[PDB]
RNA sequence: AAUAGGGUGAAGCCAGAGGAAACUCUGGUGGAGGCUCGUAGCGGUUCUGACGUGCAAAUCGAUCGUCGAAUUUGGGUAUAGG
RNA sequence: GGCCAUGGAAGUCGGAAUCCGCUAAGGAGUGUGUAACAACUCACCGGCCGAAUGAACUAGCCCUGAAAAUGGAUGGCGCUCA
RNA sequence: UAACGAGAUUCCCACUGUCCCUAUCUACUAUCUAGCGAAACCACAGCCAAGGGAACGGGCUUGGCAGAAUCAGCGGGGAAAG
RNA sequence: AUAACUGGCUUGUGGCAGUCAAGCGUUCAUAGCGACAUUGCUUUUUGAUUCUUCGAUGUCGGCUCUUCCUAUCAUACCGAAGCAGAAUUCGGUAAGCGUUGGAUUGUUCACCCACUAAUAGGGAACGUGAGCUGGGUUUAGACCGUCGUGAGACAGGUUAGUUUUACCCUACUGAUGAAUGUUAUCGCAAUAGUAAUUGAACUUAGUACGAGAGGAACCGUUCAUUCAGAUAAUUGGUUUUUGCGGCUGUCUGAUCAGGCAACGCCGCGAAGCUACCAUCUGCUGGAUUAUGGCUGAACGCCUCUAAGUCAGAAUCCAUGCUAGAACG
C-alpha cells in the first residue's frame, strides 16, 4: 500500500555519504574558468575563521520596505595574513584528465611551511628540500629547464602558497600549503608571474576587493555519531513507544529485501566538506590600520576585535575579511576563499556596501561596552584603580 | 543609528542587543539582556537593585 | 497590498486571542491561517499582520458560532525585525475584518504592530498607538 | 497476637431565649459510625512503565483501593480426588 | 437585386426551389468579403505544354491503436543489402 | 434513586513537550580495559536483478559483478527464534 | 489429501480505454458528447479455484520512513474549442517536483469545517508488530436482546482483558585496516550520488480585449510557501560552571566557615549545544520531447520530412556540488 500521506524526503541525497572529510583542509574542487584577456591574478586565498560579529548598514534595495533604512546583519571575520608563494605546478590536458607535469619550488622555504612535511618535527634532522635548495647551485639551470617545460607543455598553471601561521594566535606551527590556480594571461605570463613571486608575500587586497561575492570552502563542525532524529530531521516516534522513540520506525518494505541507500540511518554528523557560494565582502581590513572597526560614521579608534578577544581564538592582528552572514567551519578552522564562478548582476551582488558601525562588544557574555574607555567612562573609578 | 538605554539597569543597548517589550498601556520597555528583563518580569525595583 | 518579511509564528491553529476592536467580540479563536501551504503534521500558524479564519468564543451572541476573517495586530511571542530588534507585546490580539481587510469595528484598543499597519491601511486608519 | 496521626461530630447531658399551651430556637458538652483523609498493615488500579535467556517459574518503580472492622495474622485442629 | 422569409440578404443568414435562355463555359452558386450590394475566388468550359492519369479494393513488413508498480532480460552481448 | 465507585461514557475551567517541533542537562548503561564468562540457534551457508521452479531463490539458468582482516550502531531479509 | 492472509492461473464482477455512428450539441455526427452493437486493457474490487504453507510466514487500522507506477490533482512547454478578454474545457510531451490542518468514527471507506497551486489514484507479502501502538477482530470474566427444555448459540450490542528474544549472517549507516620498497606533501577523476519547490505583491495597466460588465501578459522589482546545506553575531531555550546570591529543617557549643536532605528548594547564570523560536547560503551552458517553422521532393501543384535543416519544456547531459576506485 502507498504511504497514507505524501511528504518531501528528509535530507539531501546530493551530500552522500555523510562521512568524515578525508582532510581537515577544504580543497577547491573546481576553479574559475580561465580568461586570457584578464590580468594575471590569483583565484583563492587561505584564512582562519576567527569569529562572528554584528554590523549596521544602510540598505540600497529599491522596492524594499527597508530601502535607505538601517538593517542589522550577522557577519563573519576571517583572519587573513598574506600568503607566501613557494612553488608552482603545471598541468597538461590529456584524454584522461588533467595530469601534473612538474612542480618547481622556491630556493628558500620558511620553517613554518617546512614543518608541513613532518609528523615529528622536533625529533627530525629536518632534511627536507636541502638537495632541492642545492639545485640552485651557481646557475640554477635545472629550475629554468623545468620552468621552460611548464611553459612549453602546461595548459593549467597553479601556484603553491602557504599561510604565515606564526602571525595567527594559533599554537599550531605547521603551515597550510595549497594549490591556487593562476588565471589571466598566457601560460608564459603565468609561469613568469609565479617565478617572480617566489618567497614573496601576496595579500588579500590583491585578490579580493570589497563588495565582491566570494565562495567559502571548509570542513564543517564535527558532532560525532548522531541519531536519525537530529542527523536527518525525522519525526520523533510517540512518547509511549517501546525501546525508544529517536528512531525511524520503518527502515524498508519487505521487498526489496535490503535496506535502501535512501533511508535515513544513524551515523556520524558534521565534519563534512562544503562549498558555500555568494558571500558578500563587507570589508577587507588591514592589520596595520588602527581603526579596523571604525566606519565613516563611527570614528572611534577601534580594532575589529571584540572586548576580551574573539572567544577561543584571540585577536585578529593581521589583514582580515569581513563577510556577510555565516560561513562553514569552526573557530580556528582553515578556510579557503575562492572567487565566484559566474557573473552576478543581481542587485544583491552589485550593491556597494558602506558600513555604519561594527559591533565590538564582548562575545564572552552580555557585553554592554564597545571600548575600555567607554567602560571606564560609564562606571568611573573602581577600587582596583586606586 | 542610536544607542538605547535599559529601562531597568540603564545599560547601553546597542543595535540588536537585548529584547524590547511593549506593555498593554503601549509604554515601551528596552532590556539589554535577559537578566534585566527577568528582574522586571519578577516585578523587582531597580531603585533597590544594588548594581542598577 | 504589501510584502512583509517573515516573522516567528505566534498563533497556531487552536489559539484564542483577544479581540481588540469595538465590534463586540472579546475572543477570536484561530482555526486557520491564510496562505498556509502543505506540510504533514505542521499546524498552520499566524504572525502579526496575518489574515486568519476565526470564530468568536466569547462576545455578543450574533458574532458567535461563525467563521469570519480576522487580522492579528499584536503577538506576545518575540520576533526579530530587519533592524535587529527583538520585540514582543503583552498579549495576542486581533480584529474582525472583511475578506478585503476592512474592519467590522471602528476603533482599536491597545497598540498595533508596524507590520500590521504597514500592510493593512484600513486598520492603520482605525488604529491608535502603532509600534 | 497486631492495627501512627488527623477530619466529621449521632444519641445522652448542662445553661439560656421565645410560647397560653402543644412545643420551638440558641450556645456548650458528649464522642457514635461495617463514616472519612491518610501511615504501618492488607490489596493490586494505571503506566498496557522497568524487566521479559529477569533480582524473581509473577519481581521492581511510581501511581493507586481500603485501612477499627464482613479487619490482618501465628500456631493447633477439621474437611481428600467424581 | 429569382420567389417567400429578413431591419437588410442582390448566389454566399434562412425556407419552397435546383429552371430557362445564350453558350464550348457557368450552380438560382464553392468560398473570402459587405448592414446590403459590389468585389474577387471557385463549379465547368477555354488557351498552353504534351503521355500518361484518377478511383475503389486485396495482403506482406512497418507504424498508431498498446497503461503498473526494485533495475533487467529474443538467455546475454549485440545485430540494420542483419 | 440521595450517597458511594482505582467501573464505562460526553462536555467545560485550570494545567501541561500529548502535539506544532523539537532542543538542553544529570546519573546508570551501552563503549574501551583487567579479571570472569554463559545462552538461544545451527542441513550447508550467507551480495544483487530477471527467468523458470512446489506458482515469493543464498544455491539452479542468464546477466550485474567481485580483493585480506575488521569495530560501533541498526532492525529490510534469513517466508529468523520461540 | 481441506477452509480462514499474502502469493499463482482466470477476469465473470469491478475499474479503465478503443472502433461503427443513429442521435445530442440554436445550423452542424466526431469543439464537446454519443445509443444499439462490438474489440480490448487492468488486477487497487468481488467472485472462481485450492497449487504453496497447519512439527505456525504474527491475521485490521493508524503512526513512522523509503522507494516505485501513471490511468496527471497542481506546477513547465505546447496543440484544439461552440478560445474576444477573464474564466473554462479537451488533448500532446510529461511522475522532475509537491499533494495539507482538523470535528465524528478502531476503522479502510465516508462526511463535514478550513487553508492551499493541488489537497490525484495506486504498488512494494492488501509495504511496514524481534519498528511502535493495541482502539477493532478473535480465547478464558461479565451484562443485555433474540434463539434453545438445557448445556449453550448469535457472522448482534456492551465492558475488562500479558504484544517476548538480535550478541549470529547479510543488508544498511557510519568507523579502522595488511600488502602492493619506506615515509611525507600536493593533486588528477573513473565510477556512484545530486536539489531545489511553489505562491503573492508592485510595475506593465485599469492597458491590450470588450457595447458595457468586466479585464490579461512579457522585461523588471520586492517578498513569501515547501525543501536543502551550514552557522551561533544577536534573541530565546538549556545549567554539575553545582559560578554567584537567597530560603527551609537539622548537625558541627556560638561566630566564621561548613556537612546532610537518593544533585534539598528558589533567582540569575556565562561557556558549550541548539531553534523557520535565531541568522546566512542554495550556480550556468549545451542537446533534445511535444510543438511551431525553412528549403524541398516524392506526386510538374502542395507539403515541417523523405535527404538536409531552425528554434524549443519543470526533460536529459554537462557546469557546479558529495564520495574518491581501500587491486585507478
Ligand atoms: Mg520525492
Ligand atoms: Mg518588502
Ligand atoms: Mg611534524
Ligand atoms: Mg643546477
Ligand atoms: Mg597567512
Ligand atoms: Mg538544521
Ligand atoms: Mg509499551
Ligand atoms: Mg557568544
Ligand atoms: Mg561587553
Ligand atoms: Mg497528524
Ligand atoms: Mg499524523
Ligand atoms: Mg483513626
Ligand atoms: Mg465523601
Ligand atoms: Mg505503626
Ligand atoms: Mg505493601
Ligand atoms: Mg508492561
Ligand atoms: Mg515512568
Ligand atoms: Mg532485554
Ligand atoms: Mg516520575
Ligand atoms: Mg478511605
Ligand atoms: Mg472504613
Ligand atoms: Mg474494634
Ligand atoms: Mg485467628
Ligand atoms: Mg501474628
Ligand atoms: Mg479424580
Ligand atoms: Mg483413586
Ligand atoms: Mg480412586
Ligand atoms: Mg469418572
Ligand atoms: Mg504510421
Ligand atoms: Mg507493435
Ligand atoms: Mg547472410
Ligand atoms: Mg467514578
Ligand atoms: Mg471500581
Ligand atoms: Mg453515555
Ligand atoms: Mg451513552
Ligand atoms: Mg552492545
Ligand atoms: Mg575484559
Ligand atoms: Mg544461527
Ligand atoms: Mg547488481
Ligand atoms: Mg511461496
Ligand atoms: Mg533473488
Ligand atoms: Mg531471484
Ligand atoms: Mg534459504
Ligand atoms: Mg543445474
Ligand atoms: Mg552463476
Ligand atoms: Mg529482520
Ligand atoms: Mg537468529
Ligand atoms: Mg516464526
Ligand atoms: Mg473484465
Ligand atoms: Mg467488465
Ligand atoms: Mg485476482
Ligand atoms: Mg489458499
Ligand atoms: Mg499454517
Ligand atoms: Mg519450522
Ligand atoms: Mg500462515
Ligand atoms: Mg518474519
Ligand atoms: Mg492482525
Ligand atoms: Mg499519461
Ligand atoms: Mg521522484
Ligand atoms: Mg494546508
Ligand atoms: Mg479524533
Ligand atoms: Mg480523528
Ligand atoms: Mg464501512
Ligand atoms: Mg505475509
Ligand atoms: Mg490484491
Ligand atoms: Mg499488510
Ligand atoms: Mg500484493
Ligand atoms: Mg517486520
Ligand atoms: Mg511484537
Ligand atoms: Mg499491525
Ligand atoms: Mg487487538
Ligand atoms: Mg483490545
Ligand atoms: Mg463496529
Ligand atoms: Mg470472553
Ligand atoms: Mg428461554
Ligand atoms: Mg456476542
Ligand atoms: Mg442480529
Ligand atoms: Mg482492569
Ligand atoms: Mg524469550
Ligand atoms: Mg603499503
Ligand atoms: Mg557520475
Ligand atoms: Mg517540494
Ligand atoms: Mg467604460
Ligand atoms: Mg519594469
Ligand atoms: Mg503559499
Ligand atoms: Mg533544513
Ligand atoms: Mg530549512
Ligand atoms: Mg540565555
Ligand atoms: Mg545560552
Ligand atoms: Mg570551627
Ligand atoms: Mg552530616
Ligand atoms: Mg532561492
Ligand atoms: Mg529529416
Ligand atoms: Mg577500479
Ligand atoms: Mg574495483
Ligand atoms: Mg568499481
Ligand atoms: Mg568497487
Ligand atoms: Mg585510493
Amino acid at each position: 500500500s502507498h504511504r497514507k500521506y505524501e511528504a518531501p524526503r528528509h535530507g539531501s541525497l546530493g551530500f552522500l555519504p555523510r562521512k568524515r572529510a578525508a582532510k581537515q583542509r577544504g580543497r577547491v574542487k573546481s576553479f574559475p574558468k580561465d580568461v586570457k584577456s584578464k590580468p594575471v591574478a590569483l583565484t583563492a586565498f587561505l584564512g582562519y575563521k576567527a569569529g562572528m560579529t554584528t554590523i549596521v548598514r544602510d540598505l540600497d534595495r529599491p522596492g524594499s520596505k527597508m530601502h535607505k533604512r538601517e538593517v542589522v546583519e550577522a557577519a563573519t571575520v576571517v583572519d587573513t595574513p598574506p600568503m607566501v608563494v613557494v612553488g608552482v605546478v603545471g598541468y597538461v590536458e590529456t584524454p584522461r584528465g588533467l595530469r601534473s607535469l612538474t612542480t618547481v619550488w622556491a630556493e628558500h622555504l620558511s620553517e613554518e611551511v617546512r614543518r608541513r612535511f613532518y609528523k615529528n618535527w622536533y625529533k627530525s634532522k629536518k632534511k627536507a628540500f636541502t638537495k632541492y635548495s642545492g639545485k640552485y647551485a651557481t646557475d640554477a639551470k635545472q629550475v629554468e629547464t623545468e620552468l621552460a617545460r611548464i611553459k612549453k607543455y602546461a595548459s593549467v598553471v597553479r601556484v603553491l602558497a602557504h599561510t604565515q601561521i606564526k602571525k595567527t594566535p594559533l599554537s599550531q606551527k605547521k603551515a597550510h600549503l595549497a594549490e591556487i590556480q593562476i588565471n589571466g594571461g598566457s601560460v608564459s605570463d603565468k609561469v613568469d608571474w609565479a617565478k617572480e613571486h617566489f618567497e614573496k608575500e601576496v595579500s588579500v587586497d590583491s585578490v579580493f576587493e570589497q563588495d565582491e561575492m566570494i565562495d567559502v570552502i571548509a570542513v564543517t563542525k564535527g558532532h560525532g555519531f548522531e541519531g536519525v532524529t537530529h542527523r536527518w530531521g525525522t519525526k520523533k516516534l510517540p512518547r509511549k513507544t517501546h525501546r525508544g522513540l529517536r528512531k525511524v520506525a520503518c527502515i524498508g518494505a519487505w521487498h526489496p529485501a535490503n535496506v535502501n541507500w535512501t533511508v535515513a540511518r544513524a551515523g556520524q554528523n558534521g565534519y563534512h566538506h562544503r562549498t558555500s557560494i555568494n558571500h558578500k565582502v563587507y570589508r577587507v581590513g588591514k592589520g596595520t590600520d588602527e581603526a579596523n572597526g571604525a566606519t565613516e560614521f563611527d570614528r572611534t579608534k577601534k580594532t575589529i576585535n571584540p572586548m576580551g578577544g574573539f572567544v577561543r581564538y584571540g585577536n585578529v592582528n593581521n589583514d582580515f575579511v569581513l563577510l556577510k552572514g555565516s560561513i562553514p567551519g569552526v573557530k580556528k578552522r582553515v578556510v579557503t576563499l575562492r572567487k565566484s564562478l559566474y557573473v552576478d548582476t543581481s542587485r544583491r551582488a552589485v550593491e556597494k556596501v558602506n558600513l555604519k558601525w561594527i559591533d565590538t562588544a564582548s562575545r564572552f557574555g552580555k557585553g554592554r561596552f564597545q571600548t575600555p574607555a567607554e567602560k571606564h567612562a560609564f562606571m568611573g573609578t573602581l577600587k582596583k584603580d586606586l | 543609528m542610536k544607542i538605547e538605554v535599559d529601562s531597568f539597569s540603564g545599560s547601553k543597548i546597542y543595535p540588536g542587543r537585548g529584547t524590547l517589550f511593549v506593555r498593554g498601556d503601549s509604554k515601551i520597555f528596552r532590556f539589554q539582556s535577559s537578566k534585566s528583563a527577568s528582574l522586571f518580569q519578577q516585578r523587582k525595583n531597580p531603585r533597590r537593585i544594588s548594581w542598577t | 497590498s504589501g510584502n512583509k518579511f517573515r516573522m516567528s509564528l505566534a498563533l497556531p491553529v487552536g489559539a484564542v486571542m483577544n479581540c481588540a476592536d469595538n465590534s463586540g467580540a472579546r475572543n477570536l479563536y484561530v482555526l486557520a491561517v491564510k496562505g498556509t501551504g502543505a506540510r504533514l503534521n505542521r499546524l498552520p500558524a499566524a504572525a502579526a499582520g496575518d489574515m486568519v479564519m476565526a470564530t468568536v468564543k466569547k462576545g455578543k451572541p450574533e458574532l458567535r458560532k461563525k467563521v469570519m476573517p480576522a487580522i492579528v495586530i499584536r503577538q506576545s511571542k518575540p520576533w526579530r525585525r530587519r533592524d535587529g530588534v527583538y520585540l514582543y507585546f503583552e498579549d495576542n490580539a486581533g480584529v474582525i475584518v472583511n475578506p478585503k481587510g476592512e474592519m467590522k469595528g471602528s476603533a482599536i484598543t491597545g497598540p498595533v504592530a508596524k507590520e500590521c499597519a504597514d500592510l493593512w491601511p484600513r486598520i492603520a486608519s482605525n488604529s491608535g498607538v502603532v509600534v
